[PDB]
């Protein structure tokens, strides 16, 4: 049902947007600290196949939160995404040739939330 | 449950610093050299706990904890506050002035500094 995949991926990038918008604000002294870790992300994410590099990312991320509860947040990431690609390795992400910040990293992956709800359409 | 320090110590033109130990929690970016990433999924940081924790892993495209396939840049930080760096001019340089020429990350009424070294190295 193209309804329960919108759902879902609002809930994903809602999560990903708490995240962000919580670390990625004036009040978070430790920001900088957190902007020197290089994450990585896919060159061109359009298919649902992509969040395969999102889950590779996962414990990376949860390990930078810890500069900032993300053991449930993290948890409640990852079941949402293997339910929109699976349990099977989708996508041989050896990534981008480049790398990314946290705010980049989310940037990234909101957008292509927010692109394929409304390319469900 | 030590702090973390929001800054890096003072940068004192010309000169470099070093810590002689680490304490509990100082983090090290698990960077890598020029072509080569990260391991898949693989941590981002050792974490000093006494000894390091995890385990950094470049494939390609406390004391001084022992080298991987490292950066040649340097090694990313994290210090916690109580942390003191020693400061010392590099290689054509000789000191100038030499005020306090060591940092201690302190943290006054909420926020963390560094206290100030005083160190000047010129040509």
């Amino acid at each position: 049902s193209t309804k329960k995949t919108q759902l879902q991926l609002e809930h994903l990038l809602l999560d990903l947007q708490m995240i962000l918008n919580g670390i990625n604000n004036y009040k978070n002294p430790k920001l900088t600290r957190m902007l020197t870790f290089k994450f990585y992300m896919p060159k061109k994410a359009t298919e649902l196949k992509h969040l395969q590099c999102l889950e590779e990312e996962l414990k990376p991320l949860e390990e930078v939160l810890n500069l900032a509860r993300p053991r449930d947040l993290i948890s409640n990431i990852n079941v949402i995404v293997l339910e929109l690609k699976g349990s099977e390795t989708t996508f041989m992400c050896e990534y981008a040739d480049e790398t990314a910040t946290i705010v980049e990293f989310l940037n990234r992956w909101i957008t292509f939330c927010q692109s394929i709800i409304s390319t469900l359409t | 449950d030590p702090e973390l320090c929001d800054d890096d110590p003072p940068e004192i033109p010309h000169a470099t610093f070093k810590a002689m130990a680490y304490k509990e929690g100082t983090m090290l970016n698990c960077e890598c050299k020029r072509g080569f990433r990260r391991i898949k999924s693989g941590s981002l940081y050792m974490l000093c706990t006494s000894s390091w924790d995890n385990q950094c892993q470049c494939t390609s495209s406390c004391r001084e904890p022992p080298p991987w396939e490292n950066e040649a840049t340097e090694r990313i930080y994290h210090f916690v506050v109580g942390q003191m760096v020693y400061y010392q001019c590099v290689q054509g340089y000789r000191a100038l002035h030499r005020g306090p020429a060591e940092s201690v990350c302190k943290m006054t009424h909420g926020k963390t500094r560094w206290t100030q070294p005083q160190l000047i190295c010129t040509g």
